[PDB]
RNA sequence: GUGGGAGAGGGUGGUGGAAUUCCCGGAGUAGCGGUGAAAUGCGCAGAUACCGGGAGGAACGCCGAUGGCGAAGGCAGCCACCUGGUCCACCCGUGACGCUGAGGCGCGAAAGCGUGGGGAGCAAACCGGAUUAGAUACCCGGGUAGUCCACGCCCUAAACGAUGCGCGCUAGGUCUCUGGGUCUCCUGGGGGCCGAAGCUAACGCGUUAAGCGCGCCGCCUGGGGAGUACGGCCGCAAGGC
């Protein structure tokens, strides 16, 4: 399987306003993703959490969401 | 069977019929080692219920015990404390032990004095789909159906 | 009497019990039925089976208003949560969509002793 | 000193979503809940389940780690402000200004105390239901103090790495966090795991020493009696030394 940045350009991890890169870190929930799917540094993961959080409270990140098939 | 698979014993060929499943029930009949009056017993009631029956005792021997034959039973399991009635399916081999055994236990519950005489009528019976062999597998089979509930425990 | 063609399902399990909520696209519930709906009256309704017959009796309820379309919700964990969905598919309705939308909380509230 | 860096380090104020509870409303019947089974309990004054709205308190899912920070206790949503410690590079400045530390002083989880607030969920005591030979328990249903906040006390702990602080010396290998570098790698500084020499009664320790040394502090001298008695000091008390 591919990492998430494995398949992305050189973007910024502190643009919180960014929604179409960092709604590749999610799940198909409104979960984080782990580093083994995202293929970052503790460093990188670090600072996208945050940024992730950042978004979320301005709404433009989903804070939950839906399981779909179960 | 702790080892093994206990390989079955198969059964000699019948000298009237040829076939393994008349001395199986011949077998079934036998009591004290009695092979012979037992074979007596069930082909005396062999010529009465072909002659009350204007039909081959054969095929009639077969659907009554193929009417007897029940498709699901319970065993007991233990879980969360005292054990349940699970059902399940059963094994032909274990579909043509039963299916005997209620035949001849239901034939000799019968009223009938003579023992070829109960055998003839319970085989009648058991293939026409009446009788006391029958409404026991359907008894076994009825256990089943009903406590369906417990249909997760399989195991 | 209400006529309503399409609507959600909601199935709400547990390790005591499984319910059905069926209800129409904008939340109103039409029909429900449950493990004590149905015969069953202790741990007798947390079995999958009576989670089969809860699912099957709203289902046929539902026929009864005139359910054809259904959107399926899935809340809870317990024998038999799978077991409902399964009759419900097999009911004669067309399942639209299953969606697991199990409340989680973000570590807001303590438990109870059972639960730590 | 200069220039960079990581961080649930601390304080103050703000702020976000999930969930529980409660209230308003809609729609909707006959049970829900709970257990190994059950019953108390709740429900026809309409519950449970579903939908929308409102209120309030407490705690921060994923990220999260075998991770990080702190002297220890301990510290996890986000934002801002105030502030501590620490690491690295440059080789710039002072010029032994150092180490330890009886007493003193300050800090010190939880529970507990006082005054005043607050109160969802949980929950000693307590009220019931079960289980059992009995149930004063485990299991179930309720429930007060408390848990939360402000201020002032309390000074305990398996307050644990059961390992005082500082410095120098003594094979490496592997995983990792964070800096610098000419960036298969090297070089610092933290977190683990194997293992040289050596140590150890053994288990085990082994550049994060329990090894080889040096300085200073604390403590030990058979078990029970007993962390008891008396005395003193501290404390509102509980009680602590
Ligand atoms: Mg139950
Ligand atoms: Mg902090
Ligand atoms: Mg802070
Ligand atoms: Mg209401
Ligand atoms: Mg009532
Ligand atoms: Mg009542
Ligand atoms: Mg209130
Ligand atoms: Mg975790
Ligand atoms: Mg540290
Ligand atoms: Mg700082
Ligand atoms: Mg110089
Ligand atoms: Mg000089
Ligand atoms: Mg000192
Ligand atoms: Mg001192
Ligand atoms: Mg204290
Ligand atoms: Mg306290
Ligand atoms: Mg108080
Ligand atoms: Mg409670
Ligand atoms: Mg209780
Ligand atoms: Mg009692
Ligand atoms: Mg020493
Ligand atoms: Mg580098
Ligand atoms: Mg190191
Ligand atoms: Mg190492
Ligand atoms: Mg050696
Ligand atoms: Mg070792
Ligand atoms: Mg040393
Ligand atoms: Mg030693
Ligand atoms: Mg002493
Ligand atoms: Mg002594
Ligand atoms: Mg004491
Ligand atoms: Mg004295
Ligand atoms: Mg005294
Ligand atoms: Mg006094
Ligand atoms: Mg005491």
């Amino acid at each position: 399987k591919a990492k998430v940045k494995a398949t992305l350009g050189e973007f910024d991890l502190r643009d919180y306003r960014n929604v179409e890169v960092l709604k590749r870190f999610l799940s198909e929930t409104g979960k984080i993703l782990p580093r083994r799917r995202t293929g970052l540094s503790a460093k990188e993961q670090r600072i996208l959490a945050k940024t992730i959080k950042r978004a979320r409270i301005l709404g433009l990140l989903p804070f939950t969401e839906k399981l779909v098939r179960k | 069977a702790r080892r093994r698979r206990a390989e079955v014993r198969q059964l000699q060929p019948d000298l009237v019929y040829g076939d393994v499943l008349v001395t199986a029930f011949i077998n079934k009949i036998m009591r004290d080692g009695k092979k012979n009056l037992a074979a007596r017993i069930f082909y005396d009631a062999c010529k009465i219920i072909q002659e009350k029956t204007g039909q081959e005792p054969l095929k009639v021997f077969k659907q009554a015990v193929e009417n007897v034959k029940p498709r699901m039973e319970v065993r007991s399991r233990r879980v969360g404390g005292a054990n349940y009635q699970v059902p399940m399916e059963v094994s032909p081999r274990r579909q043509q032990s039963l299916a005997l055994r209620w035949l001849v236990q239901a034939a000799n519950q019968r009223p009938e004095r003579r023992a070829a005489v109960r055998i003839a009528h319970e085989l009648m019976d058991a293939a026409e789909g009446k009788g006391g062999a029958v409404k026991k597998k359907e008894d076994v089979e009825r256990m089943a159906e009903a406590n369906r509930a417990y249909a997760h425990y399989r195991w | 009497k209400r006529q309503v063609a399409s609507g959600r399902a909601y199935i709400h399990a547990s390790y005591n019990n499984t319910i059905v909520t069926i209800t129409d696209p904008d939340g109103n519930p039409i029909t429900w039925s449950s493990g004590g709906v149905i015969g069953y009256k202790g741990s007798r309704k947390g079995t999958p089976y009576a989670a089969q017959l809860a699912a099957l009796d709203a289902a046929k309820k539902a026929m009864a208003y005139g359910m054809q379309s259904v959107d399926v919700i899935v809340r809870g964990t317990g024998a038999g949560r799978e077991q409902a969905i399964r009759a419900l598919q097999a009911s004669g309705l067309q399942v639209k969509s299953i969606v697991d939308d199990t409340p989680v909380p973000h570590n807001g509230c303590r438990p109870k002793k059972k639960f730590r």
